[PDB]
């Protein structure tokens, strides 16, 4: 029952007997299977999670330059260099500045200046790659097997609790049996790769907000990057393009670094499929899985249970749900359970043929002592028609009206 | 070795221009930072990048590095620049510090100031300790430069004399103290001792008698 | 905004180790060098060396290359100095100073450290009453701090009450090792007889706390 209240459901309708539905599953989407003599099963994909990650690349958008000095030398008097040149996280231009007598040589050209700045890149973003082989889907699976109120919508125990299982679903071994011990097994045998795509594709993250990038735009990027996954102080590739160089009048090449490019990228990324992570993991939200479930070890729980005698109650107001349907919260006053629940559609009301189908598929009472509470979930016919609850007199009507 | 050459002393009078140079090897080839520093308090920053003047330091703190000599120019001096003033800068290869001797500036507005001068005999507990001290106090002089010595019996006293430099107050003039250990013997070996304070040609000596 | 809390006074003796620290708060730590100067007393200032906290790259004056030894943990941005073997020409001012972005371009310092070594021991001071003669107007009444080790004495008058005329004259090093000073008061000779004077010596590194009475 974990998809009452779902935006984008899919009344998937399954066929007499036959054991092959066809079901896809998007992300934020879920899909209500009802068949024959078989209860009605939530099918829904709440999770498409990557395996570990290897981090490709990493460029740089925020540098602090440090330790920047300019040595120059006379004209015609030798090439001018430093103490710290052939360091690699220095960088450093080599330009001519004029020169005269003023400055100090005794000739009048141009002379050789050079001046150098340590690199240290503040903040920089990662780049990883993903697989086919990395990613991992997550199926869960709630049956509408007559459970009690609403908030039935938790995941809290759950492994206590039948006609509701998570199943993992990997590329390599998709088979994936799921079990609800009440109801028997359930077979699905899903398919990946409908997920599309995971050809050429980068997991790219910054701060905390990641994406996936494509190739060749994360390829062609004017930033400084490496391609190392070392935190020891590496060296970083293209440190000009974040180091300026301006105006050097004798002795001081004034260095200006281009500032931050985070919302530079940003400006970049309007339009990219967005990503989100799992603390280790990561999270898509393409989806669209398309998958087979046979259901033939499916067995509907209730049947030798005889039809409830006492008077129910109505435990909270019907609503319609957006796609038509009503769901109904109803409490019954005995010790006859187990029993099934005597809940059926008529617009005559007088005696007493059934309109609409239902959508909880033979609706039972889990406990039997003294007063429990059960859920439900109809499909009324269009048009006005009554509700009833119940067997013989204390039952309950109710007007109900779809679109 | 490598050491920046500073003038030790220079002097101003008050509403001139005193200038102060700070004599290099490389500053044709890098810059100089003009640092001030006050007594007790921390350098703060005068001049960098021997032009420019940073925020919150007056107009009139002005500098310029010419050749192998950097300057700094002072227009319209007042007394509460009265401090110690460094330069600072690189060595031939940039990357190592250099600070310079220092030139400890003099604004001779302030008119000149007699020693106060208080003497002290030995407490009456310490000489039954079989001891004694002569405690001379100065206050209130201007400059800060003072001689003392100390008179026996008329007689000069070669040991047992302890000098302090000359502190100062917030007044502004100077202060200092100068102690005289002895014994109860030698204390009571003689007559008259006097405490005499040299202070710009003007003598004041001040005596005590075990009596 | 920049905040750079050098550590406290330290005296030690000659031979022990010794490890200063400048706690850093207000500013990317990892981006800006940090440098050390050394002021001895009645001296100018000498740069010691540079570090940058990047990587821990440091650079080291001839003068004291071999003879320090400079550290920092980036983690908790603060930078240190220490010293295995401490001489007795070590006792100093050390001021920390975060640089600029030139190479050794002196931004930002901090308040200094005093560090004191000396051969000598923690010892209590001795107080003796001062009074004069008997002018028969005005008069000095002094205390008399003696022989006592190390600095700092705080020494008031009647727990602060007397504002007027308290002089309180710096400590003279003594060739023993030790510190003595004096502190005195202007009081009029009319009111001696209605007020009783008694000045209230303290010295914390002794635990001393002695108010002596004088005439
Ligand atoms: C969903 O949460 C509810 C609580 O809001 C769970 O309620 C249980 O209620 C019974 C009877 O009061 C207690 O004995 C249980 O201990 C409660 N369990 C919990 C989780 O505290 C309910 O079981 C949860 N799961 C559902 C409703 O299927």
């Amino acid at each position: 029952i974990r998809c009452i209240g779902v935006s984008n459901r899919d009344f998937v309708e399954g066929m007499s007997g036959g054991t092959w539905v066809d079901v896809v599953l998007e992300h934020g989407g879920c899909v209500t299977v009802m068949a024959q003599d078989k209860p009605t099963v939530d099918i829904e994909l709440v999770t498409t999670t990557v395996s570990n990650m290897a981090e490709v690349r990493s460029y740089c958008y925020e540098a602090s330059i440090s330790d920047m000095a300019s040595d120059s030398r006379c004209p015609t008097q030798g090439e001018a260099y430093l103490d710290k040149q052939s360091d690699t996280q220095y960088v450093c231009k080599r330009t001519l500045v004029d020169r005269g007598w003023g400055n100090g040589c005794g000739l009048f050209g141009k002379g050789s200046l050079v001046t150098c700045a340590k690199f240290a890149c503040s903040k920089k973003m990662t780049g990883k790659s993903i697989q086919p082989e990395n990613l991992e889907y997550r199926i869960m699976l709630s049956v509408h097997g007559s459970q009690h109120s609403g908030m039935i919508v938790n995941d809290t125990g759950h492994e206590t609790d039948e006609n509701r299982a998570k199943v993992e679903i990997t590329p390599n071994s998709p088979r994936a049996e799921a079990t609800l011990g009440g109801f028997g097994s359930l077979g699905l045998d899903c398919e990946p790769r409908t997920g599309l795509d995971f050809s050429d594709l980068y997991y790219l993250t910054m701060n905390n907000k990641h994406w996936l990038v494509h190739k060749e735009w994360f390829h062609d990027i004017p930033l400084p990057w490496h391609a190392g996954a070392d935190t020891g102080t590496p060296h970083w590739n293209n440190k000009e393009a974040l180091v300026e160089f301006k105006d050097a009048h004798a002795k001081r090449q004034t260095v200006v670094v281009l500032g931050s490019q985070e919302g530079a990228v940003h400006t970049a990324l309007a339009g990219a499929l967005e990503a989100e992570m799992d603390g280790a993991k990561g999270r898509l939200s393409s989806g669209h899985l398309k998958c087979r479930l046979k259901m033939d070890k499916l067995r509907l729980k209730g049947v030798s249970y005889s039809l409830c005698t006492a008077a129910f109650t109505f435990t909270k107001i019907p609503a319609e749900t957006l796609h038509g349907t009503v769901t109904v919260e109803v409490q019954y006053a005995g010790t006859d359970g187990p029993c099934k629940v005597p809940a059926q559609m008529a617009v005559d009301m007088q005696t007493l043929t059934p309109v609409g189908r239902l959508i909880t598929a033979n609706p039972v009472i889990t406990e039997s002592t003294e007063n429990s509470k059960m859920m439900l979930e109809l499909d009324p016919p269009f048009g006005d028609s009554y509700i009833v609850i119940g067997v013989g007199e204390k039952k309950i009507t109710h007007h109900w009206h779809r679109s | 070795s490598y050491e920046l050459t500073q003038p030790p002393s220079v002097s101003v009078s008050p509403g001139q221009t005193a200038r102060i140079t700070c004599s290099g090897d490389a500053l044709p080839k890098k810059y100089a930072y003009w640092f001030q520093q006050k007594p007790g308090q921390s350098p703060v920053l005068i001049i960098y990048e021997d032009s420019k003047r940073p925020s919150g330091i007056p107009e009139r703190f002005s500098g310029s590095s010419s050749g192998t000599v950097a300057t700094l120019t002072i227009s319209g001096a007042q007394v509460e620049d009265e401090a110690d003033y460094y330069c600072y800068s690189t060595d031939s290869s940039g990357y190592h510090g250099l600070f310079g001797g220092g030139t400890r500036l003099t604004v001779l507005g302030q008119p000149k100031a007699a020693p106060s001068v208080t003497l002290f005999p030995p407490s009456s507990e310490e000489l039954q300790a079989n001891k004694a001290t002569l405690v001379c106090l100065i206050s209130d002089f201007y400059p800060g430069a003072v001689e003392v010595a100390w008179k026996a019996d008329g007689s000069a006293v070669n040991a047992g004399v302890e000098t302090t430099k000359p502190s100062k107050q917030s007044n502004n003039k100077y202060a200092a103290s100068s102690y005289l250990s002895l014994t109860s013997d030698q204390w009571k070996s003689h007559k008259s001792y006097s405490c005499q304070v040299t202070h710009e040609g003007s003598t004041v000596e001040k005596t005590v008698a075990p009596a | 905004e920049v905040q750079l809390v050098q550590s406290g006074a330290e005296v030690k003796r000659p031979g022990e180790s010794l490890k200063i620290s400048c706690k850093t708060s207000g500013y990317s730590f990892t981006s800006y060098w940090i440098s050390w100067v050394r002021q001895m007393p009645g001296k100018g200032l000498e740069w010691m060396g540079a570090i940058d906290p990047s990587d821990s790259d440091t650079r080291y004056s001839p003068s004291f290359q071999g003879q320090v030894t400079i550290s920092a943990d980036k983690s908790i941005s603060t930078a240190y100095l220490q010293w295995s073997s401490l001489k007795a020409s070590d006792s100093a001012t050390y001021y920390c100073a975060k640089e600029g972005i030139a190479a050794r371009s002196l931004d930002v310092w901090g308040r200094g450290v005093l560090v004191t070594v000396s051969s000598a021991s923690t010892k209590g001071p001795s107080v003796f009453p001062l009074a004069p003669s008997s002018s028969e107007s005005t008069a000095a009444l002094g205390c008399l701090v003696k022989d006592y080790f190390p600095e700092p004495v705080t020494v008031s008058w009647n727990s602060g009450s007397l504002t007027s005329g308290v002089h309180t004259f710096p400590a003279v090093l003594q060739s023993s090792g030790l510190y003595s000073l004096s502190s005195v008061v202007t009081v009029p000779s009319s009111s001696l007889g209605t007020q009783t004077y008694v000045c209230n010596v303290n010295h914390k590194p002794s635990n001393t706390k002695v108010d002596k009475r004088v005439e």
